[PDB]
Parts: C-alpha cells; sequence; structure tokens
C-alpha cells in the first residue's frame, strides 16, 4: 500500500528555504508565463475596470463566449449574405469582428 | 489487513506460483512465523551495524563500509521505522556472496536468562 | 494536502537506503519481496524466523523449475 | 478571494512591489545561515541600525539577471544609478547573508553594462556610413542566438532546481565571446571623414585574427564576413561598371 | 551554508572570509553553531581557494611583462586542469541539498585530492612570474615538472605540452 | 561539565587538530586536556598525536624537488592513505546533531 502509493509524480524541485523535506513548491509561475486561466482574470478585470471608469452603461460580460469555431461560422456565413447568428443580413472582439463582417456585408 | 495474508503476498513474489495456487507451504509458513512472532531475544543495532561492517570486509571492500555509515546516518534522520534492528538482520541473514566455526563469534542473547 | 506528500516522500527516501543496502550485499530479494519484508519488520517479528522460510521458498521455486 | 486568492497562491510578488514578507521554512543551517548570522551580529551589539529590506528569494534574482544579459534594459534590478546598471540593496536571501550575493551580481552587472552599451548602438539605428548599418548586423546576429540560451533558461525556472552555479559555468563561452566585442566596439567609435572611421573599424578586425593565429576565432570571421559585404559591393562597381562613385567619399580610392 | 562554501572556494568569498592580498580566506571566528576548532578544518579547506582565485586572475589577462602567443597557450591547459574541480564542486552541492546532517568535514575530506594539483602547479605559476618566463622556455618548465613525483602535476602538464606545441606546428608549417 | 562538550573534542583531534578542551601537550607528548571517561580520552588521543608526525613529513617531503622522484612518489602513497582515514571521520564529523 505504501510502495503503490509511493509512485506519485513528485517534483524534481528541491527546495532553497528547507533542506528537511525539500519536495518543491515551485517557483510560482507569473502571469507572464500563465495564459489560459489568468488570462480570464485579467480580462475580467481590466473589463470591470472600464465598465467602472464608465460608471456601468458599457455592460460587456464574457472574456469569451461563445467559443472559436462558432464565431468563425458564424462569419462564414455572413460572406453568404445572409442571416447568421449574431447578425441580421476582452470585450475588443467587436473591433476584431466588424471588418470580417464587412468583407461579406 | 492481518499478517498471515501478508506472508501469502510474499509467497506469490518469491514462487511463480499465485497463494491460492499452494496450500502445503502456507501450512509450513502457519508453523514458523506463529509462536515465534514478536521478538524473543535481545535487540542490537550495533553489532548488525558491525556485521554489515564484517561481511563488507569479507567482499574486500573498505570503501562501501564507510558509506554503509551514512546510510545509516540517514535511517536514523528519517525515523520511520520500528525495528531497524530487524530489516537489517535479515537482509544480512539473505545475503549472498558475490565472489567454519562461527558459533563461538558474537551473537544476540537468547533471553532465558531474564524474565519475559 | 502537501505536508502529507512530504512524509510520501520521506518514505521513498528510506525505502532508497533500504534499496542501496540490498545491492551493496548482493542478496536475492528484490525490490517486490522487499517491500512484504519491511512491513513484516514493522510489526515486530523474529528475523530468525522469516529467513529459514525465504531460504525454503527460494528452493520450492526450483521445485518448480 | 476572487482575483487576490489567485495572485497569493500562484503569484509572487514581493520584490517588485514595495511590499515586505516573510517566509516560513524549516531552518535548520543549510539554509538558514543569512539569519544565523543575523542573530549573531546582534547578539555582539552592532547597534542593529540595518539597512531597509523587501526579501527577495534567489530564484527571482536569477530570472531578472537572464532578462538582463538577453540584452533587455531597465528592469527592477540591475537598475541604473550612474548610467552603469547596479543590483538592489532591498535583496536578502536566507542563506548566503548577501555578501557572496553582492560581489556575485556585482560582477553580473558588471557584464550586463557591455551589452547594455551594445544593445544601445543597436537602439540608434532605430532611430549614409554603410560600415555601422554591416557592423550592426552582424551584432544582431550574436545577439539572437544569445538571448535564445538565456530565453531557455528562464523556461527552465517554470519546469526542476536552478541555482546560480548552473547560470555561471552555462554562459562561459559567451562571456568569452563578450570581451571580444567589448574591443570591437571601441575602434568603431574612436574615429572625423567616414572612410577613415569605417577603415579603423575593419581594421581591426582583420590585426584580430591575425593576433590569434579556438571559438573566438569563428566569432571574429563570422564579424568579418558581414562587415567587408559593403566594400566587396564597392570594389567591383568600380571595377566592372568604371565610373567613380561617392557616398560622401565613403568608398576608399578616390580618382 | 551549502552554497556559501561553495562560492567562496570558488572567486567570491562573502563576509564569513576575509580577502588578504598576500593570502586569503581568513577565518578564525569562533562558531556556538559549528564549533571554535572548525576554523581550522576550514582554514586548511582555504588553501586550495587561494590558488583557485590566483590561476583565474593569471588567466584573466592573458588570452618587461610576459607575452607571446605561448602565454595563449599555457593559459588554455591551465583551464582544462581546474574543469574536474568545477565538476566535483557540482555534487557537492548536489549531495547537500537533501541530506540535513552533512558538514564542512565532508568537503575538506572530499577534496583532499586537490590539495595536490593545485599547490604544485602554484608554485609554477610563482615560478613563470618572479623569473620572466614567456617563450619557447616555457616549454622546459613544464617538461621538467611533467617528469614530476605527484601522479596529478604529472599527467596535468602533458595536455599542456601539446597545446603549445600545436601552434609551434602552424610556424614551422608556414616556414617548411 | 556534560560528557557532550569532550565528545565533540576528541572527534577533532583525529583530525590532529585542538579541540577547544583538547590541545596538544608538547610536540613529542600526547594531548592534554584543558573517572573511567577521563583517562579513556588519552588513549583515542593517541591517534592525533601519532597522525600529526606523519603529516608533517609527507606534507613537507612531497613539495621538496630536491628529493628527487621516488619519494614524492612515496608522499603521494602516504596522503592517498590518509584520505581513506578522513572517509572515516567526515561520517563521524556528521553523526553529531549512539555516539560513543
Amino acid at each position: 500500500l505504501w510502495e503503490a502509493a509511493l509512485t506519485y509524480e513528485a517534483s524534481k524541485r528541491r527546495c532553497w528555504e528547507r533542506v528537511g523535506c525539500p519536495p518543491g513548491h515551485r517557483e510560482e509561475p507569473y502571469l507572464t508565463e500563465a495564459g489560459r486561466d489568468a488570462f480570464d482574470k485579467f480580462c475580467r478585470l481590466h473589463q470591470g475596470e472600464l465598465q467602472l471608469l464608465a460608471g456601468g452603461v458599457l455592460q460587456a460580460p464574457q472574456p469569451v463566449l461563445v467559443k472559436e469555431c462558432e464565431l468563425v461560422k458564424d462569419v462564414l456565413n455572413v460572406l453568404i449574405g445572409v442571416v447568421s447568428a449574431t447578425f441580421s443580413l476582452p470585450e475588443s472582439i467587436s473591433s476584431l469582428l466588424s471588418e470580417v463582417a464587412e468583407y461579406g456585408t | 489487513k492481518s499478517p498471515n495474508v501478508l506472508l501469502q503476498n510474499l509467497c506469490c513474489r518469491i514462487l511463480g506460483r499465485s497463494e491460492a495456487d499452494v496450500a502445503q507451504q502456507f501450512q509450513y509458513a502457519v508453523r514458523v512465523i506463529g509462536s515465534n512472532f514478536a521478538p524473543t531475544v535481545e535487540r542490537d543495532e550495533f553489532l548488525v551495524a558491525e556485521k554489515i561492517k564484517k561481511e563488507l570486509i569479507r567482499q574486500r571492500r573498505e570503501a562501501d563500509a564507510a558509506l554503509f555509515s551514512e546510510l545509516h546516518r540517514k535511517l536514523h534522520s528519517q525515523g520511520v521505522l520500528k525495528n531497524k534492528w530487524s530489516i537489517l538482520y535479515l537482509l544480512l541473514s539473505l545475503s549472498e556472496d558475490p565472489r567454519s566455526y562461527a558459533t563461538l563469534f558474537a551473537q544476540a542473547l537468547p533471553r532465558d536468562a531474564h524474565s519475559t | 494536502a502537501a505536508a502529507a506528500a512530504a512524509n510520501l516522500n520521506a518514505v521513498r527516501e528510506t525505502m532508497d537506503v533500504l534499496l542501496e543496502i540490498s545491492r551493496i550485499l548482493n542478496t536475492g530479494l528484490d525490490m517486490e519481496t522487499l517491500s512484504i519484508c519491511v512491513r513484516l519488520c514493522e510489526q515486530g517479528i523474529n528475523p530468525e524466523a522469516l529467513s529459514s522460510v525465504i531460504k525454503e521458498l527460494r528452493k520450492a521455486t526450483e521445485a518448480l523449475k | 478571494p476572487d482575483d487576490r486568492s489567485w495572485l497569493e497562491h500562484h503569484v509572487v510578488h514581493q520584490y517588485w512591489t514595495a511590499r515586505p514578507s516573510q517566509f516560513p521554512h524549516s531552518l535548520h543551517l543549510h539554509s538558514n545561515l543569512a539569519a544565523v548570522w543575523d542573530q549573531h551580529l546582534y547578539s555582539s551589539d552592532p547597534l542593529y541600525v540595518p539597512d531597509d529590506r523587501v526579501l527577495v528569494t534567489e530564484t527571482q534574482v536569477i530570472r531578472e539577471t537572464l532578462w538582463l544579459l538577453s540584452g533587455v534594459k531597465k528592469l527592477f534590478i540591475f537598475q541604473l544609478i550612474d548610467g552603469k546598471v547596479t543590483v538592489r540593496n532591498n535583496i536578502i536571501v536566507t542563506h548566503l547573508t548577501h555578501s557572496c550575493l553582492r560581489s556575485v551580481l556585482e560582477q553580473i552587472a558588471a557584464y550586463g553594462q557591455v551589452v547594455f552599451r551594445l544593445q544601445e548602438f543597436i537602439d540608434e539605428v532605430m532611430g549614409p556610413f554603410r560600415t555601422y548599418q554591416a557592423f550592426m548586423w552582424a551584432l544582431y546576429k550574436y545577439f539572437i542566438s544569445f538571448k535564445e540560451e538565456l530565453a531557455e533558461i528562464e523556461k527552465c525556472i517554470i519546469n526542476t532546481t536552478i541555482t546560480l552555479a548552473i547560470v555561471v559555468d552555462k554562459l562561459a563561452p559567451r562571456l568569452s565571446q563578450l570581451k571580444v566585442l567589448h574591443k570591437v566596439f571601441s575602434t568603431g567609435v574612436a574615429e572625423t571623414r567616414n572612410v577613415v572611421r569605417a577603415s579603423h573599424l575593419l581594421n581591426t578586425l582583420y590585426k584580430a585574427i591575425l593576433e590569434y593565429d579556438e571559438q573566438t576565432v569563428s566569432l571574429l570571421f563570422s564579424l568579418w564576413v558581414e562587415t567587408v559585404r559593403p566594400y566587396l559591393q564597392t570594389v567591383d562597381e568600380w571595377i566592372v561598371h568604371g565610373h567613380l562613385w561617392d557616398g560622401a567619399r565613403e568608398f576608399i580610392i578616390q580618382r | 551554508m551549502i552554497h556559501e562554501l561553495l562560492l567562496a572556494l570558488s572567486g567570491y568569498p562573502g563576509s564569513i572570509f576575509t580577502w588578504n592580498k598576500r593570502s586569503g580566506l581568513q577565518v578564525s571566528q569562533d562558531f556556538p553553531f559549528l564549533h571554535p576548532s572548525e576554523t581550522s578544518v576550514l582554514n586548511r579547506l582555504c588553501r586550495l581557494g587561494t590558488d583557485y582565485i590566483r590561476f583565474t586572475e593569471f588567466i584573466e589577462q592573458y588570452t618587461g611583462g610576459l607575452h607571446g602567443i605561448y602565454l595563449r597557450a599555457f593559459c588554455t591547459g591551465l583551464d582544462s586542469v581546474l574543469q574536474p574541480y568545477r565538476q566535483a564542486l557540482l555534487d557537492l552541492e548536489q549531495e547537500f541539498l537533501g541530506d540535513p546532517h552533512l558538514s564542512i568535514s565532508h568537503v575538506n575530506y572530499f577534496l583532499d585530492q586537490f590539495q595536490l594539483l593545485f599547490p604544485s602547479v602554484m608554485v609554477v605559476v610563482e615560478q613563470i612570474k618572479s623569473q620572466k618566463i614567456h617563450g619557447c622556455q616555457i616549454l622546459e618548465t613544464v617538461y621538467k615538472h611533467s617528469c614530476g613525483g605527484l601522479p596529478p602535476v604529472r599527467s596535468a602538464l602533458e595536455k599542456i605540452l601539446a597545446v603549445c606545441h600545436g601552434v609551434m606546428y602552424k610556424q614551422l608549417s608556414a616556414w617548411m | 561539565i556534560t560528557e557532550a562538550a569532550l565528545v565533540r573534542d576528541i572527534l577533532y583531534v583525529f583530525q590532529g587538530i585542538d579541540g577547544k578542551n583538547i590541545k596538544m601537550n608538547n610536540t613529542e607528548n600526547c594531548y592534554k586536556v584543558e573517572r573511567s571517561l577521563r583517562d579513556t580520552a588519552v588513549r583515542l588521543s593517541e591517534l592525533g598525536w601519532l597522525h600529526n608526525k606523519i603529516r608533517r613529513y609527507t606534507d613537507q617531503r612531497s613539495l621538496d624537488r630536491s628529493f628527487g622522484l621516488v619519494g614524492q612518489s612515496f608522499c603521494a602513497a602516504l596522503h592517498q592513505e590518509l584520505r581513506e582515514y578522513y572517509r572515516l571521520l567526515s561520517v563521524l564529523h556528521s553523526q553529531l546533531q549512539s555516539l560513543t
């Protein structure tokens, strides 16, 4: 049982603060490194900051949503020149979306 | 868990047979381990240390005998073992040389000069 | 936890020290048998009693060979 | 809670922010030499009066040094106080007591000023000599591969233990090649006319190969070929096309 | 503790060891947390680091005073002789990471072989500075110490002698 | 005074180094401390008194180049043996913090 549990993944980092049981803890990844969860955190935070700096009359939730592929297929249907799910034919997605919808309009 | 089925785990490791494939050996195992369970002789980790040294002299090694003392240090620094005498006496008894009279050489006492 | 994985590191440390002593003497035991023998020796057992068994079970696999 | 919990767990923030910290550890001489030495000194009654420090660990300093040597300037630690980059004094690591540390980071900062100046020389081309243009091109060719080595060591802070003695011996064959650049860059600025200021520099390379006539020589060769490139063109233009050329008289042989 | 000594033996003393230019890394500071007599063990150990500091200062200026391409061949072999002292400094740190009870005595023990390489070549660098030898008579002074009497300095200088002759086979190829 | 101070000192006179409560009595006489335990220690410090002579001889004769190749090699062998002795001594030092 102990040798069965003993085969656990252990960090190859060894501490410089502790020589008494150094299993590491890590050097704790920066905001520059981690970028799909801290990216969402930063996106939510700057969105809320801008909404405060206007007052609360801007209102863009969701740092992403719906997905990536869904929006691309939506825009693919915009180039047919007919209806889609976001037109009838961060929050900076709209600036990205306008020039790629205006091709099909 | 109980010690008796743990003996059968040993029996699965050493034999190619499973524990369910043999019961003649497990009979003998129940004969030997029972009534000689729980130490009945005087313990000494020191004599075991000097006899693992004495065995490494028989392999014509003096470097590995003083590295063994550092492993003996590390053994105590972790301190999770209950009988450090027993497992090292056990590995020393099962030692095989890679390549007379010794009952007049120092051993552990029987505790039949002492109430148990 | 975290401090419960440090103890799971401190048992691998011991097991490596015992694994070193098992090879510099060139015993018959392998690492898997040895993990049963550590459990037996933790309870308090005569090491004179187990070794006679192990001396017979290794000749009982020459009664298998 | 929401973002602050993610900060407090997953991210460090203790030297960048002027926010002091203490770290709990097992301590026991092998990693508590700094505090042990501090207690020794305090018991002798100096009379205390310590410096202001914010407590940064060892591994943060590694990433700051690798950033400095890659060629990016103006960081939080190794910030200029005379024009030369110098290590901050808010640093105590829980062993070494910051006396070995100030010496090793001081030598590394002395290294950082030399590459700081060269990246500044490349910077002042982002905002007709034709030999300077071919000079910063070779300097750049050293810098891309060098920066790659630094960034690779930066990755291995993210995914095993790294320490000071690893980065020094790993960057041994680059600190050899840097000493060449300190001598070559001094002759491209020492000089009135553009053709003497180019010939002094180009003659330094032709002499510096023969000074050592083996890894500095491959560096000197790679710096030599990409700097005689304007001259092969201008001599070939004078030979096969006949007519004389001016570039503010950049070319060597006037008729 | 585990990196203070493994930089002090290198070119960074710290505050535990005070460099004297005549001969440095001085320690006599009484230790309640080690021993009063541990300073002597350390003083025996400091003999190595002083040699290494002088050797690195010697290699820094090269590659009246001395000159020649032969000084750009002698220091180059002096780089390779100190290389098993650099790997054997990494391994000590690697051992010190886990072991909680190890002390200075392990280092003093483990680097007792380098109390034979380092002094016997330290006298050579002093001989080449006090008498101005920089020439092809460097080969004589290395070839008489390659005969030696201690096995480290017997095999170290042969590697140096070969690289000095390597430059001597580019001159005598251009000539011949 | 407790035994633990003297044990630390005795473990240093194996190297041939004066402890804090054990120092050399004379150049040709075994160490003096600065009932049975007190009597035992002189026997153990005999090893350091003997070791000082051999070490001081193989220190100077290794570096003497008017001594010839033969014999500087003898010092190489003499030194190579003393290494193996401090292999014991390193473990002996580290096991502090039984031991007697």
